[PDB]
């Protein structure tokens, strides 16, 4: 049985009136510091602070110089030298921008993807390792300290259509990607080749040599399946050694590669089997581009639907049918919830929508 | 069984990440 209860304490509409596709709390902020989250939509990136009595304090608004840009994703990191926070954002233009959130200045950018970027994720152990996933059918791993492209995951056995999502595992030893080709692909980054590629990007000095940095071209994933969903896979996240992924069939599928007892670290690249462990059912979330999320401790799972309902499950409950919490609903929240974010201490849950609204749910 | 074993792996690995977060002091925004 699930215990988690929430109450809607606040809501606001952003002045641009454009759909909000991303929301992320800054989980790098030290215990005691104000809870900050970013939202993206249109060519806008907007930062907010969460205060008592449900207050949402507007800090700064970054407006891209390109009025045609459509941001689809953002991720937080920190400068490993100065401990200064950083925000990476991307979208339609297929360009990654590292913005100083304090000043709203675009510090640097990364060109290279042949089409739009659907997701950005920072490595959990190394704040300089940024993963980008694209409509160009590939994933790219960047080292934002040395400004290098470490690797490109795509090619011969790479994704055959647009990549929609990806997630590092907890320790950052591997990545699971998913896209329009209905497949979920595994890419190990703890392999001797990839760890050496990572080390090399760090030793690269452009004021020492005139030769450009050579990225790895990873043509072959460490596992592949199109046996879980019957359509586009638009969201994937790791749950320990297990995988959570969704399509349009109103269920988040919990699965693992190989047979039931198979160790994630022992599955061979040719493994043709998969094991479906359960499903988190919901309704009216059959349209493309809806992200699900988990809190830091992975005790909670949240997913918004097309009609403004926000589903939450307790991941400490073994049966996914008994894991369901009370559906978070407000009569004024009727637009598609594209993404949600829990604050690091999971005390606040923010939902962002198609009608530019932000909804704040506080844990009771 | 497989559930309790997965939860422990999440417990142990989030505790590793939590200890690294605790050991740093990221500037306020
Ligand atoms: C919530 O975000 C994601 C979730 C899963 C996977 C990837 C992403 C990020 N990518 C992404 C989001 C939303 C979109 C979209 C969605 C709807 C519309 C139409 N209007 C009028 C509502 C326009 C663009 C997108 N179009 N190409 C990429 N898009």
């Amino acid at each position: 049985k699930c215990k988690y209860s929430f109450k809607c304490v606040n809501s606001l509409k952003e002045d641009h009136n454009q759909p909000l596709f991303g929301v992320q709390f800054n989980w790098h902020s030290k215990e005691g510091d104000p809870l900050v989250f970013a939202t993206v939509g249109s060519n806008r990136v907007t930062l907010y602070e969460c205060h008592s009595q449900g207050e949402i304090r507007l800090l700064q608004s970054y407006v891209d110089a390109d009025a045609d840009e459509n941001f689809y994703t953002c991720a937080w990191t920190y400068d490993s030298n100065t401990s200064h926070p950083l925000l990476a954002v991307a979208g339609s233009r297929g360009i990654i921008r590292i913005i100083n959130p304090i000043t709203m200045q675009c510090i640097k950018h990364y060109v290279g993807h042949g089409n739009a970027i659907n997701e950005l994720k920072f490595h959990p152990r190394d704040p300089n390792l940024l993963l980008s996933v694209s409509k160009d059918h590939a994933l790219r791993l960047w080292n934002i300290q040395t400004d290098t492209l470490v690797a490109i995951f795509g090619g011969v056995e790479g994704h055959r259509d647009e990549v929609l999502s990806a997630d590092y595992d907890l320790l950052g030893e591997k990545i699971m990607s998913c896209g329009m080709d209905h497949s979920l692909k595994l890419w190990r980054i703890n392999s001797k080749r990839m760890m050496n590629a990572i080390k090399e990007s760090y030793d690269y000095n452009p004021n020492k040599t005139n030769r450009p940095f050579i990225s790895q071209k990873i043509h072959f994933p460490d596992f592949s399946t199109r046996d879980i969903h019957r359509n586009y896979v638009d969201c994937v996240r790791w749950l320990g050694d297990l995988i959570l992924s969704k399509s349009c069939e109103n269920a988040i599928v919990c699965w693992k590669p190989g047979k039931m007892e198979d160790d994630i670290d022992k599955i061979k690249p040719s493994e043709s089997n998969v094991t479906i462990l359960g499903r988190f059912d919901y309704s009216q979330c059959d349209i493309w581009y809806m992200r699900f999320s988990m809190d830091f401790w992975q005790k909670m799972l949240a997913l918004g639907n097309q009609v403004g309902k926000l589903y939450v499950w307790d991941l400490e409950v073994e049966d996914p049918h008994k894991a369901k919490c009370t559906t978070l609903t407000h009569h004024k929240c009727g637009a598609a919830i594209r993404q949600t974010s829990f604050s690091r201490d999971s005390s606040i849950l923010i939902a962002v929508c198609d009608d530019a609204s932000i909804w704040r749910w506080d844990r009771l | 069984s497989m559930f309790s074993s997965n939860r422990q792996k999440i417990l142990e690995r989030t505790e590793i990440l939590n200890q690294e977060w605790k050991q740093r002091r990221i500037q306020p925004v």
